[PDB]
């Protein structure tokens, strides 16, 4: 055990000692970049013609893309 | 009767198979602005900054 | 200290000198088996007749 | 550029002019609704009679948006 | 021999098909509390409030 | 209603009387488990031998709970 603890009824208080410490006093930037894995739509008919997934989980992707495209000004 | 007993049901419980999982993409997809909603309302107890 | 002390009360309102250990909670789950059916047409028969 | 710097060593203190302001002084609020596009569960077997995906799925919601029911009070 | 070398090969690649599907959402399902979990600590880093 | 306000001129402040209410003295913890509803992969061929969902969704849990994992110290 390193941390203890002092009591001083002089002042009535309580000191914690033993704590090695870090103070930031800066920052450390990066670029991160991802890219997207995207997919091409497959052309041809499935069990229900009304129903595109790839289309439509596309434009759930494209619509949230923009939602954050105009967040940055 | 191997066609219409065996194979048949079997492609018709596949075509209702598809079905469903279309389905429940469609519902994960259609409601996605709902769903994200009620998680983070979820993950803060009701109240979002 | 809080070796000897888990509580102090100090008139009508109680302190809580040490973090107070609480009922284990367990959310069992078990291995989901997926399950198919392959279909096998019976040739050998079928080529002999 | 619009903003700079000043230094006083008088009092070994620094400002930073040139900020023009917007000070929060109220609030607006707005309700808005969602509606579920609910799903009806279709009725004939699958490749595997033992699951039901849409049920299973409904009570995914279902047991979510009853937990939060119970946030309110 | 058609029905047996050539469509029922494809039948059973679609049986199997749609129990590995059935199953990949039946996980995102059985432990669909533990996903959430899991996904909010990694955001928060351990700790969550 | 029980909340009102006072209001002083002498002072020129405000007071709102009228709440009950709940100190922190402490803290009740309290060990949450769970456990995982393991998929065994089902070998044998689907339409695409190319694609292993079954494997590439255990992998992408497996790695976000060795991700996790390295976080403890």
């Amino acid at each position: 055990q390193n941390i203890t603890e002092e009591f001083y009824q002089s002042t009535c208080s309580a000191v914690s000692k033993g704590y090695l410490s870090a103070l930031r006093t800066g920052w450390y930037t990066s670029v991160i970049t991802i890219e997207l894995s995207n997919i091409k739509e497959n052309k041809c008919n499935g069990t229900d013609a009304k129903v595109k997934l790839i289309k439509q989980e596309l434009d759930k992707y494209k619509n949230a893309v923009t939602e954050l495209q105009l967040l940055m000004q | 009767n191997y066609i219409d007993k065996q194979l048949l049901p079997i492609v018709n419980k596949q075509s209702c198979s598809i079905s469903n999982i279309e389905t429940v993409i469609e519902f994960q997809q259609k409601n996605n602005r709902l769903l994200e909603i009620t998680r983070e309302f979820s993950v803060n107890a009701g109240v979002t900054t | 200290s809080n070796k000897g002390v888990d509580t102090v009360s100090v008139g009508n309102t109680l302190y809580y000198v040490n973090k107070q250990e609480g009922k284990s909670l367990y959310v069992k789950g078990e291995p989901i088996i997926n399950f198919y059916d392959p279909l096998v047409f019976p040739s050998d028969e079928f080529d002999a007749s």
